């Protein structure tokens, strides 16, 4: 320090900048049929696998409580994204989609049940469409095994050996509704999502609570705004190239697929038998040696089951505590901007907003960037008149035209020293600078 | 098909099962698809003297030609085939015992096939403006 | 799969021996009368000569046995310009 | 040109193509890139 | 030598398979244990 | 063991996915200490 | 493990049976490299861990925040960064 000043480089320029957070917050609800899997349609492993007892029940009640979990957990989600949802029903998303100069028509599909299953915004299709193994796309999937098509889907094979992957209690079409309410929700009145003020508003005031003046942002609305819808562009168009989000969604359908191809692939593991096919054992050998031969498939195959179910709740773990994340941030990043400092992504956080992506929600969140600064001599406090302490608020003390001004932290424009922007203390500390002719 | 050569009668998946082969007295080619197999799932209402049935992905004209024929009142929903439910996906409930998946219900009262919707919007006539 | 192949990275060993009027009696020993063990894989160029601009094909032919002597079977594979002819008889192999 | 070596019982990665004709092979014992192609099942395994 | 072989290989697979379970389990706990100490660095040491 | 079929591939995969949410997590610990930390090139060892 | 030691380790042991540990990406050397790193970033300027003030007064300013009076906080500094500083001491001396 010189005399009481430190050097600080203050920003003299700024940006929004938007950065993605895919949030796992479900998965495929994966249904084994344990004794078509174990045994297909021969009578003679059937009655061998009948001698287990409960050990199908079990497979089948594991897989019943995981996917009830993920149904549970898929509602509560639900539920968080329309809490305390209000919206005028003159609300027509065909003309009402910019406002303040702030274009949301990307984040905002049609709204209420006469545009059908259409209520996906134009952002959501956009990452939808790089997700072949949706729920839809698993429904698709699963309604041409019976097509007739000479396309070995190894899906079909998958179903039909009783691995199959059912749909989720409420359509991602629901989901994608369920985020366009809350994000209209924000941008027009009563601003049910945003704090009950403007959209603008809360982003201006959300800028200033960072230790911007309000001044250059009431005066820069415009590049505010501006700032703020190319940084939604820009997310945007970081999905038509290598994205850590959209390669986040595709590793959930992924890890899937290679799952349920590795448990496909138990049926032909041979276990230390003859052969991994039923039909070889029981065209080979009387029943007394293809009942020990057929044991070993058994016993290999529920094995293989065992594993699969325990790794399965071991995952399942995983999605609800994403899931109980993505509802802290839709709670407190969305709805609300909580005083949590890398909490809704990192730096200095303005704002966050949600849309449905396969699986989980995209959260966008908008943060205030330093373009260019200014290294500038700052006093953390000053001691003045009948040596009264003052701290600057959000801000530092300047030396401008030879005289003592503030600035806010974040933005460079000295302003007058004032009860506004001060923290009064009865006696300055040690080392507050000394500046006896201010006020 | 023209992969067979002179001395080559039968075609192999990856995993070694048969899925096709040319027969050997009339060089007619044909490929090898496992016969269907699945489960049914049932919606059963403890008041109810009978289930609603949904063959999961298939057509029901797929069910009724090539699985079982039944008396029972059938159409396709979103899901596949159902069975015993009336198709009313218009009218809608906010809580569901019976969740088919994909926003889709059997509601008990015969059952009927209905669409979930847990959540809505509290709406305001207020202006938007 | 599983099969009888060659080792990926071994020599190959060209056995093709050329003469014109005189037979080498170092020809017909080791390393040349080789140990078959369970198998070999050949890699054979088609010599394709020509006489009166009409193609012919020749290569060397290979014999497969254990002793080589009248008492035993000696496979036999012999190039016939176009033709292949594979013998198995108890043939009374010459010295060179 | 008579060009030979010893067969040995091996396991081998054997690529066919659309029309089923062998187009590639790997000696899975040959070498620590062979080991790799065969583990993976792919004659270009992913960088890792 | 098999039939006796083929008792330790179910035995040692066994316990590979309790083994794996066992570490699923816990790394879960780890993966929680490092989101509250990230949650700690920055809502106690970076900011209050 | 061969004749088993893929035990031991499962078991190498799921311990190296369980050691890639190790690694993953550790990257993002380390990116949660680092971030917005600003230091001066004046700051040495032995006086500050 | 490869050394000519009497004293067997059980990880030896261990490793050789095909347990093994590896060693983690980033090195605990590197990590308290970011530790260091996020700690000294709270005591000098741009003070960028520390609300951007001196790291004294963010003490000050939080223990006025529970209701502590300026007045007396601002006289007793010296007691409050030994207290700290004892503080500090007590934990280091805790690991003995
Ligand atoms: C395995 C090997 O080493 N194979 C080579 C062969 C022998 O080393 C040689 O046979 C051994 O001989 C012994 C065992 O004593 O030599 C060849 O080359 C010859 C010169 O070395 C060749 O030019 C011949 O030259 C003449 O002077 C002569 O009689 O040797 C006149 C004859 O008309 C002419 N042949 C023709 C026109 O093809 C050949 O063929 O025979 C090339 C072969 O690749
Ligand atoms: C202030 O009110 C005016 C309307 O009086 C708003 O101006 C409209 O803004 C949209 C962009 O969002 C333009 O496409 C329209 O052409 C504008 N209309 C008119 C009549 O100018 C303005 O957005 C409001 N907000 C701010 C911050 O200026
Ligand atoms: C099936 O195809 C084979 C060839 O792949 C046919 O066999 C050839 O038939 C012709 C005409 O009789 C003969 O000249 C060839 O010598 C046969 N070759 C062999 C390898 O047998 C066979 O005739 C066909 N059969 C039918 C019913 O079409
Ligand atoms: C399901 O049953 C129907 C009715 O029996 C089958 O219909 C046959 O379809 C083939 C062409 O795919 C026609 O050549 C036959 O004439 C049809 N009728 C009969 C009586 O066979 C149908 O093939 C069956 N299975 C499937 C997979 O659709
Ligand atoms: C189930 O009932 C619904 C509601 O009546 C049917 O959907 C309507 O079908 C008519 C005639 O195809 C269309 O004009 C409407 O536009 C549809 N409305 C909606 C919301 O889609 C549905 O087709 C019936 N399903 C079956 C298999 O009969
Ligand atoms: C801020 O930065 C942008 C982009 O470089 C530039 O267009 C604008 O003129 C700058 N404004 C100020 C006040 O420096
Ligand atoms: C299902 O089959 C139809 C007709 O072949 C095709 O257009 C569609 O893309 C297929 N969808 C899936 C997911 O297999
Ligand atoms: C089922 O019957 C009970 C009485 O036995 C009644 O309380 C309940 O409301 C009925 N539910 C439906 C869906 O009919
Ligand atoms: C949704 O609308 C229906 C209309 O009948 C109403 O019964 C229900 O209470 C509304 N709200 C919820 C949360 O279901
Ligand atoms: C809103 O609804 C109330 C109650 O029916 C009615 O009194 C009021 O006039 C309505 N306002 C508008 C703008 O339709």
């Amino acid at each position: 320090s010189v005399g009481g000043l430190y050097e600080i480089k203050i920003p003299t320029n700024f940006t929004i900048v938007g950065q993605e957070e895919f949030i796992q917050t479900n998965s495929p609800k994966v249904t084994i049929d344990c004794s078509l899997f174990v045994c297909s349609n021969y009578a003679a492993c059937h009655d061998l696998l009948s001698e287990y007892g409960t050990f199908c029940d079990n497979i089948n009640s594991i897989l019943d409580e995981v996917n009830g979990l993920l149904d549970t957990t898929q509602l509560h989600v639900a539920d968080t994204l329309m809490q305390g949802v209000t919206l005028s029903s003159n609300l027509n998303t065909n003309l009402h989609f910019d406002v303040d100069n702030i274009n949301f028509k990307s984040l905002v599909g049609c709204l209420g049940p006469h545009c059908g299953s259409s209520s996906r915004s134009f952002f959501e299709d956009l990452l939808f469409d790089k997700v072949k193994l949706s729920d839809v796309g698993f429904v698709e999937a699963y309604n041409n095994c019976t097509g007739g098509s000479e396309i070995r889907d190894l899906l079909c094979v998958q179903s039909f050996n009783g691995i199959k992957v059912l749909p989720p209690i409420l359509s991602e079409s629901q989901i994608s509704g369920y985020t366009t309410a809350a994000t209209v929700a924000a941008m027009f009145p009563p601003w049910s999502a945003a704090a009950g003020i403007p959209f603008s508003l809360n982003v201006q005031y959300r800028i200033n609570g960072l230790g911007v003046t309000m001044d250059v942002l009431n005066k820069n609305q415009k590049l505010i705004a501006t700032a703020f819808n190319n940084a939604l562009l820009s997310i945007q168009n970081g999905f038509s190239a290598p994205n850590s989000a959209l390669a986040k969604i595709q590793s959930v359908v992924n890890s899937n697929a290679q799952a349920l191809n590795s448990l496909l692939q138990q049926l032909f593991n041979k276990f230390g038998a003859i052969s991994s096919s039923l039909q070889e054992i029981l065209s080979r050998l009387d029943p007394p040696e293809a009942q020990v031969q057929i044991d070993r498939l058994i016993n290999g195959r529920l094995t293989a089951l065992n594993a699969y179910v325990s790794q399965q709740l071991s995952d399942i773990s995983l999605v609800k505590f994403g899931a109980a994340l993505a509802m802290e941030k839709v709670n407190e990043c969305v709805k609300s901007q909580s005083p949590r400092i890398n909490f809704c992504g990192n730096g200095n956080h303005i704002l966050s907003l949600v849309q449905n992506a396969p699986y989980g929600l995209l959260f966008m969140h908008f943060s205030y960037k330093p373009i260019s600064f200014k290294t500038v001599l700052v006093s953390p406090g000053l001691c003045i008149s009948g040596d009264v302490g003052i701290a600057p608020k959000q801000g530092y003390f300047i030396k401008h035209n030879d005289h003592w001004m503030f600035t806010g932290s974040s933005y460079y424009y000295p302003e007058p020293i004032s009860d506004k922007n001060v923290v009064f203390m009865n006696t300055c500390s040690v080392n507050f600078t000394k500046a006896p002719l201010v006020y | 098909a023209v992969y067979y050569n002179s001395w080559q009668n039968l075609l192999y998946d990856s995993n070694g099962n048969i899925i096709g082969f040319k027969d050997f007295v009339t060089n007619k080619t044909y490929n090898i698809f496992p016969c269907y197999a699945g489960r049914v799932s049932a919606a059963f209402h403890q008041n109810a003297s009978s289930l609603a049935l949904l063959y999961r992905n298939l057509k029901c004209s797929y069910v009724l030609n090539n699985i079982s024929l039944t008396t029972q009142p059938y159409f396709d929903s979103y899901l596949g085939c159902v069975f015993n439910a009336d198709n009313l996906t218009d009218y809608s409930v906010s809580s569901c015992a019976l969740r088919m998946g994909s926003g889709f219900c059997v509601d008990y009262n015969s059952y009927r096939f209905v669409t979930f919707e847990p959540f809505n919007v509290s709406f305001v006539n207020d202006s938007i403006e | 799969f599983t099969g009888y192949f060659p080792k990926s990275g071994a020599n190959f060993r060209d056995l093709s021996l050329k003469g014109t009027t005189y037979l080498s009696t170092l020809w017909y020993q080791k390393p040349f009368l080789s140990d078959f063990n369970n198998g070999i894989f050949s890699r054979v160029k088609n010599t394709k000569l020509y006489v009166n601009k009409t193609l012919y094909s020749e290569f060397s032919t290979i014999v497969i046995g254990s002793v080589f002597i009248n008492n035993s079977y000696t496979i036999v594979v012999q190039p016939h310009n176009g033709v292949l002819e594979i013998t198995a008889c108890q043939y009374t192999m010459c010295e060179y | 040109q008579y060009w030979v070596t010893p067969l040995s019982k091996r396991q081998y990665l054997l690529k066919f193509d659309n029309r089923g004709v062998i187009t590639n092979a790997v000696d899975c014992s040959s070498s620590f890139f062979s080991e790799i192609q065969c583990k993976t099942k792919s004659l270009l395994p992913n960088t890792g």
